[PDB]
Parts: C-alpha cells; structure tokens; sequence
C-alpha cells in the first residue's frame, strides 16, 4: 500500500512490503500526494503528520470523483518516540464533523 | 369535518367537563369500541375515584397506562425508519406493551367487563415493562399487584 | 360548487345515507378510475350483510376483506413518513408494504368501464383476486425474514400474472386462478 | 392558493404532518448521536493502539539500521516483493455504503526466510503488523465520518 | 385568476363536455401550444375513436401517455424534495420521460401534424420505458409497434 | 379558545395591562407549580417599585434579582445544545450553569402553597435564599478557576441547606440564612 | 391592498392592457430599483418590434435579448437547487451560470434614477452591455473546461470594467466598450 512520509520509515515500509516514497518539504509533498491520487490503482494512501497535517485537505478537487483510495494521517519519525496528542486530534476531528467542538 | 373548532363542538368544550373521542384508525383497524385515549379526559375524575369508591390504586394506575401508551406509539412511528434493532431493550419492550394494550385492553367486543376486571388487565399489561420504569405508582401498590401473566384473558376472548 | 365539500347540500345528504362514495380530483386527473378516494368514504351496511357472504361467497370472505383493508390503513400510515424523507430510508418490512398497497390500487380497485370484459365483475372473481394477493403478501412477507431483498421481489415474472387478472373473463377465470395459485406457492419456495 | 373551507382543512392537517415530522426527525439525530459517542471512543483506542504498534516498530527498524547496517537492509526490503492482495468490499451503515479493507496479510508471500539478520527479521514482522494496526485504525476513521455526515443531514 | 374553482369556469365545466386548459408555467419555457393535458378532458372522446374511425390502438396509448406523464410529474416532487441524486434508474427514466414530452410532444409550433405522425412520435417517447411497464397497453400492439426511437424523426 | 394567544380578547388585553403572568400546561405535565412561563411574562412595575425595594427590603435587592434573571437567562441559550448531546458531554463552566438553573427552577421559582409554611414568603426571605443561591454559583466558579471536578461540588452538604431554605419558618430564618452562609463560606474554604 | 394580486381592480386591468409590469416588494427592500419581477412580468409587443429592432439598433439584437431571457432562466432555476443545498456542492458549469446571473442582475437590470448619468440608457449603450456581458460568459465557458477554478475567473480585473460599464455617459462608451472587448479578449487569452 502507497504511504509518503520520510526515507527512513519508507524504508521499513518497503521491507514490508508496502509502496513507499519520501518526502522533505511541502511542496514536494502536495506534489508526490496529488501524482498518488491522480495515478490509479492502490486503496489506501497514508501521509505524515508533520509536513501536511490533513491529507483529504488538498486533494478535494481529485477526491470529488472516485471513492474508492483511502487517505489517512501517521505520526512521524520523532513524534512516535514521544507519542502526540490523540485527544486533541480527535477533538479537531469531532469539531469538523459534528460542528459544535464541545466534548470532554 | 374531523373539525374541533367548528362553533358545535367548539361551544361543547366550554360547558361540558371533558370529553371522550373516538378514532378512524383504530376503527379501519378492527379495534371495538374505537376510544382513542390520547384525546380523551375526564375532568371530574379525581373526586369520584380512591379509597372506599374505587379502589386504592386507580388514579396511578391510569397515569402509568396513558405515559406507556404515549411513548409506544412515538417508538412504532420510529421503527419504520431506524429499524427494530438499532432500539434499545427496554424501547421493544414499550412496543410490544403498545400492540398488547390496543389488542386486549381497548378492543374488547362486545363483554361487559366489571372495574375488577379491568383493573386486572390493567396490571396484567403493566406488568410487562420492567419493575422499576413504573414511575408514577408508589411501590406498596407494585408489591400487592405486580406480576400477573396476561395468558387469562389471552384464552379467554 | 367548486369541489367544496363543505356546501350545504353535500352536509345535508352526509347525515342521512347509509353510503358515502366521495370521488377525486386528482385520481380523476391521473385517468385511474373510479377515482374512489378510500379515506374519505364508508359503508354502514357492512356488519349486517355478513351472513349473506358468509353463505353465498366464501365461510372466510369477510375475514379477507378486513385484512385488505387493514394494508390499505396501514400503507396510508406510512405514506407520511415516504412523503417526508422518501422511499429509499425504508426498511424492507416497509417497503414490502408499500409495493403492495400499490399492487392492490393498480390491479383490485382500479377498473375500465369501456373495456369489453372488466365493465363488470362478479363476486368470485374479486374473491379470487383478493385471495391472490393476500397469498403473494404471506409469501412476500415470509421471504423477507429469510434475507431476500426487496428489490429482487418485485422483479417477479408472476407481478403480471396477477396484474392481469381483471381481464381474464368469466369463463376463463376458474382456470385461470388455479393456473396462478400454484406458480405464486412455487416461485418463493424455488427462492435462494 | 384557492381559498375555500376544504382547502384551510388540508393546510391544517398539512401543519400537523409538519411537526410530527420534525419530532420524528429529532428522535433519529438523537440515535445517530448516540452511536456516534461511542464509534469515536473506538476510535480513539484504536488510535492509541497505532501509536504504541509505531513507536515499537520504528524502534526495531532503528536499531535493525543501526548495527546490521543500511546495506543488508536495503537488500532485504528489495528481496521482498510487494503486497497486493487488499480485499475490499462495500458495506451498509444507517442507509449509507462504506469502504472497507480486509487485506490478506499472506503468509509465505514474503522471502528471505533465514533469520541470521535477526533484528531485520523482526523489524519486518514489526511493520506487518504496523500495517495490520493501520487498516484496522482506517476502517474506524471511514465509518466515523460517514456518521457524523448523516448528522449533518439529519440537522 | 389562475383559478379554476372560480364560478364561471365551474358551472362551465358543470355544462360543456370537457375543456382545454392552458398552463402558465410551460408558457414561461418557450412552449407552444401551451396545453397542459392533465386537468384537460374530452368527454365524447370514446365515440370517435378506435378500430374502423382513427387506429386500433389509439385509446391505450392515450391512457398509457397519461399515465406515465403523471408519474414522471409527481417524481419531479421527490426530486425537489430529496435531491436529484438518491433517485433509482426508473425514477430516472421518469424523469427524462416527462422532459422529452414537454420538449417533443407538447411544443410543435405552427406546423400542421397528421393523426399518424403524432401517433408515431408517441410510440417513440413511450419506446424510452421498459416494455415491461406498459400495463395499459395490449401485447399484441405492443409487438405491433414498439421500439422505433425519436432520432429516426427528430434527428 | 384555541389557546392561540392571537386571539382578540388577549389582544385587547395585552394593550392595557402592565403585568402579564403567561401560564403554560408544559410546567404542568412535569408537575411544576406554578406554572408561569418566565420566557415569556413581562412586567412594568419593575422599575419604578425599586425605591420602595431598597428603602424597605435590602439596598442590593434589584441588583441580585437581575443577578438571578440573568443566570436564568443564560441557561437558554445553552437548550439548543442539551436537546443535541446529552449533558454529560459539556463543558464543566456550561455544566455549573445548567446545574445552577436546574437548582433555581426547582428550589427558587417552586413554591408549595399547600404546605405549613411555603405558602406564604415575605420579601426577605427571598432575599436571603437568592443570596445563598448566588453564593453557591460564585464560590463555586471561584473553585473551577482553581480547577476541581464537578462531583466533588455536587457533592458538598450545602446542596441539601440550600434546597430546603423554602421550609424554614420566618422567626428562625434570620439565624439559619448566616448559619447557611458561613456554613458555605467554610465548605469552600475547604476546597482545592 | 396590502399587495394582493388578486383584488378586483388589479385583475380587471390585465384583460385589457398589453404589458404588464409587475412590482416587488422583496426588491424594493434590498434597494435593488426598478424592483421589477422579470420572472411574473410580460409584454405582448414583444414580437410586433422586431424589423424596427434589426433596423434601428442592430440585425442581432433579438438573438442577444434571448440569450439573456434564456440566462435569467437558468439562473433562477438553478436558485431553487442552491438555497437548500448550498453553493460550494454545486459544480462549476453552476456556479458560473450564478456569477453571470448576480452580473446581469447587478449591471444590467438595476437603474439609478437619481445619478447623473445612469438616469437614461440609449438602445445602442444597451446593446454593447448586453454583448460585453455574453462575450465574457462565452469566454468563462470556454476556460472552464481547461480546468480553471471559479476564483481565478471572480478576481479577474475586467469584473471591474463591466460592473462600472453604465455609469459611462453616452459620449465617451462607444470607445469604452471598444477597449472592454479587447480587454475581454486579453485578459482570457492570456488566462490560466
């Protein structure tokens, strides 16, 4: 399966017998995602977390089409070493879907 | 015209003490006598019912009758939609209580049943919900008459 | 005077008949008729004529016609909620409903006064046509609790068997009822 | 709109339609919601357990790189050959249709089965089953957001 | 008005046998002759009709264009309704049967059309339905004349 | 008649009254007396009897009673989101809000006028129960802005010294209405 | 009375009179003047004024005024989709027809009676808005399908040069609309 993230966890991505790419900057990263989508084939796609934080977030123009490729956001290389903020990130999700933001 | 505020039955509303009414859908649906008890109310009830008239337990009993009714027809009309098992288990148990109360205690044909008798399948069909949900009735009058099985007037027709 | 039901006359005639028949305009507008509109009109000499049914139709005549009318009450009912959030957010045990409350307007209540054979309709052939449906719903309705879609139902090569029946004539029908009887008892049975 | 006393008769029972059509439509928000708190909290957990199944696989992947060294790493992620067998079906929840991914994880579809680089032989069972975590966190994701948008259209 | 319950249309109607009623809405589209056929009649319509007068299968295709025009009319409700993309294939088929009636059928112009090729363009609107659905009209006439399509004539 | 308030009775009598008390059966269902909806009843002797309030009852009297209007206030606007998810799901400055107006509208605006005592209450009575009130809500907030849980200031005993302040008779109100206040004071001074 | 259409002598003007144009109060609210509903208003000269339109303004000024007729149709069908759905779900060959709608709407129909100029419109200055108008609707339609967002076509400057087109005097437009063509033109070739 597709995932871009930096070389260093591709590379155990490849080991595992995944698709993998790396990525450095942002554009690099709009441009190695928007030749993912627009190549067909593959399911699922994950991105890192720390170059782009929402992966749908550029791709709405492509993702409007088809259904059927999955994006979904990972930790990156340093922040697996410490962990994040999964609360927080649930909290955005739950502001996004449900449109109120209030939930303890 | 099914009409309550044409002037006949509008100025009935200001003399009389209530009012009873019957109901198209349960009459197309075979029930006898139609008595719909959502609109229906007596407004001299409480002072010719109780103890040494009726019987002890009649008012709270009648309350708990019409509040389990009301939320059975709201949870039918949402079956249709939501499906039976995304309900709760205690939202099957108001709906059978809905279907039961309309079959045995509203269509009754043509027997004259005693207030016993009807006190009696009263708390027989009460006695489906779970103890507990009776709200409205003090817990002496559920421990001298809770728990009787509706099967006594289910072979009796 | 302008379809207004509420005018003297039509009030004055409502509390004395035994019969009401009210028509419509908008059945009246689709061309299906007789355009009896089914909630606006009854019958008070229902109960007394039991007996004469009961000798000279059927022993279970009425019992048919009340379970007829109870799906016409009960697709009515749910003609609120298709009207508010459309026939697609039904469940199967629904939707089974409505399709046939819809058989039955199309095929028992509707009826050509100019055509040669369905002008007149004895008390048989209604009998068994009602007979037909009742049995198809049981089947229909015994099908869905086994997993079967609705929209596999409906696609039946027997909905134009008994869609077709009125114009069966009277000489034929005998034949014709046993003839459909049989294929409703088999195509459900033959299901996956 | 003609007006005659047949016509305010159907406004009027249109009006009543009208309400108990509203009430009806907060009862099914009301159960939407309240499966709703419960599919984030699987999904918060299975989240968690992503992160945990990461943290233990860049680990071993790390200290695979470290001391084997990125020679026979790169050897062993070439010898492997990729994964394709992703079986997907379309399911229905609340009258909707989702995606999801039931992939094959094949065993003996890998190679390289000698273990003397130890610590790249686990680390390539740490990333299988990171893989395994993942899907298991976006079939969660993919239900979620459908729910919260028939919460929205129900709203 | 645009009211037909006015005294004057009705006890008009109460004397005449049938009317012509003309629609605003299909004026405002660039219609004409802007007959809308649902509230029109013609009582005598029977006696002049049928096998030895016009065609054997005039009556049954008038009942069957009225009937599926009703249909993609009330569609068009729902549509409105619920949005245009949740509908099903017949509903669709509806939906641009009622279309091409409106644009075909209804709107001619100046032109002078004989009895046969309005019958023609009728078998080619009802060709766009399913032969299955044409309950009204016998088989034998369905095999007579089904299939022909409307670019044969308007293309 | 219709209990539609459009009527030309209550429309010519709304146009001479300078006090309207708008009862609602809704309050009466639950059992809520009386039954006076506050959301929509207004009164226009508020104003202008404050001198008599400050030079009679207490100087701080039309200043607690918008106070106490106000925490009424505040609690509508937050239906909207109660009548979306549950309570439980709030924020804990919301929820001492909800609690606070639950606690009003059942210990402050209830009144038992067949009870001993309940039935009748002079002005200072409500003066001194609305000052306990508002001085459970302000310590309690003081002690969220120190951060605590919400349970463990539902769980304090002066809930229950509050709640039955109603009961007390007007000779033993002027000790117990201090004894309840310091009694408070301590209890959050007790507190992380 | 009160803007009912449907009074005596409202309605027995229009069996007699030729054009009807009808008033708004929606309009008039919004101070969008001469507040006249083109969708209820019509004109029974229309088609009695067209060899003195192909002779005296141009030979294609019909064409050009359905075109526009046809456009405001459009835009108020599409209207009835947007209001319930919202604009960001609708796709671009939509949101383009609602832009040129809200231009027409803006530049074209809305009148000043009381600026200096905008007071009186010749025939010919409405001709060359009308024809600046399609030719950049032509244009956005032609660069739609090349995959240019609905943004990058709003920030275009010549919006500008359209939107200010009427309150030219009659002296100086007929180079005005001269230089809007080509800058039209420019502006489009050298897009995106």
């Amino acid at each position: 399966m597709a995932v871009i993230a930096d070389p260093e966890t591709a590379q155990g991505f490849r080991l595992a017998g995944l698709e993998g790419y790396g990525a450095s900057s942002a554009e690099e990263a709009q441009s190695l995602l928007e030749t993912l989508v627009e190549r067909g084939g593959y399911a699922l796609v994950a991105v890192d977390e720390a170059l782009l934080p929402d992966p749908e977030r550029a791709v709405e123009r492509l993702m409007r089409g088809r259904d059927l490729p999955v994006l979904l956001p990972i930790a990156g290389l340093k922040e697996a070493f410490q962990g994040h903020d999964v609360e927080g990130y649930m909290r955005e999700l739950v502001r996004k879907t449900i449109g109120f933001d209030i939930k303890l | 015209d099914d009409d309550r505020t044409h002037p006949i039955p509008d100025l009935t509303g200001y003399i009389t003490e209530g009012q009873i009414q019957l109901s198209r859908e349960l009459h197309r649906k075979g029930i006898y006598p139609p008595i719909d008890p959502l609109p229906s109310l007596s407004r001299l009830m409480n002072n010719g019912v109780g103890k040494g008239k009726t019987r002890e337990d009649h008012k709270q009993v009648s309350d708990q009758l019409y509040s389990a009714y009301a939320n059975g027809v709201d949870i039918r009309k949402l079956v249709a939609i939501i499906g039976e098992d995304a309900l709760t288990e205690n939202d099957r148990r108001y709906l059978q209580f809905a279907d039961a109360f309309e079959r045995f205690f509203i269509n009754q044909g043509q027997q004259n049943r005693s207030i016993e008798e009807s006190l009696q399948i009263a708390w027989a069909l009460l006695s489906m919900l779970p103890q507990g949900e009776l709200k409205r009735i003090s817990k002496d009058h559920i421990g001298k008459y809770y728990g009787q099985k509706l099967e006594e007037i289910w072979g009796a027709p | 005077p302008g379809g207004d039901m509420s005018e003297p006359v039509t009030q004055s005639t409502l509390r004395i008949v035994g019969a009401f028949w009210r028509l419509d305009a908008s059945l009246a507008f689709r061309r299906h008729f007789p355009a009896i509109n089914w909630n606006g009109s009854y019958s008070l000499f229902t109960s007394a004529l039991d007996p004469w049914y009961r000798e000279n139709v059927a022993e279970d005549y009425p019992e048919l016609r009340d379970a007829i009318s109870e799906l016409l009450q009960r697709e009515a009912g749910l003609q609120e909620i298709v009207q508010l959030v459309g026939p697609d957010a039904l469940q199967d045990a629904e939707r089974l409903v409505i399709e046939v409350g819809r058989i039955i307007r199309e095929d028992f209540l509707q009826q050509n006064a100019y055509h040669e054979v369905d002008a007149y309709c004895s008390m048989k052939k209604a009998y068994g046509i009602m007979k037909m449906i009742l049995a198809f719903y049981k089947e229909a309705e015994a099908a869905i609790k086994r997993g079967v879609s609705i929209d596999e139902i409906l696609q039946l090569p027997v909905l134009e068997r008994i869609g077709r029946a009125r114009y069966v004539s009277e000489e034929e029908f005998p034949a014709y009822f046993e003839e459909a009887m049989k294929e409703i008892q088999g195509a459900f049975k033959a299901l996956a | 709109v003609s007006p005659t006393r047949m016509n305010l008769l159907q406004r009027r029972g249109q009006l009543r339609l009208a309400q108990k059509g509203v009430d009806l439509l907060k009862k099914k928000r009301d159960a939407l919601v309240a499966e709703f708190f419960g599919l984030v909290r699987e999904a918060m957990e299975a989240r968690k357990a992503l992160d945990q199944a990461a943290k233990e696989a860049y680990a071993a992947l790390l200290l695979a790189q470290a001391f084997d060294g990125p020679e026979v790493v790169a050897g062993a992620a070439l010898g492997v050959p990729p994964l394709e067998g992703v079986e997907a079906e379309v399911e229905n929840v609340w009258g909707s249709k989702v995606p999801r991914l039931k992939a094959t994880f094949p065993d003996g579809a890998l190679l390289s089965p000698v273990g003397t680089p130890a610590y790249t032989l686990e680390a390539s069972r740490a990333f299988r089953r990171y893989a395994e975590a993942l899907i298991r966190v976006a079939n969660t994701e993919t239900r979620l957001k459908k729910i919260g948008e028939e919460i929205k259209k129900t709203t």
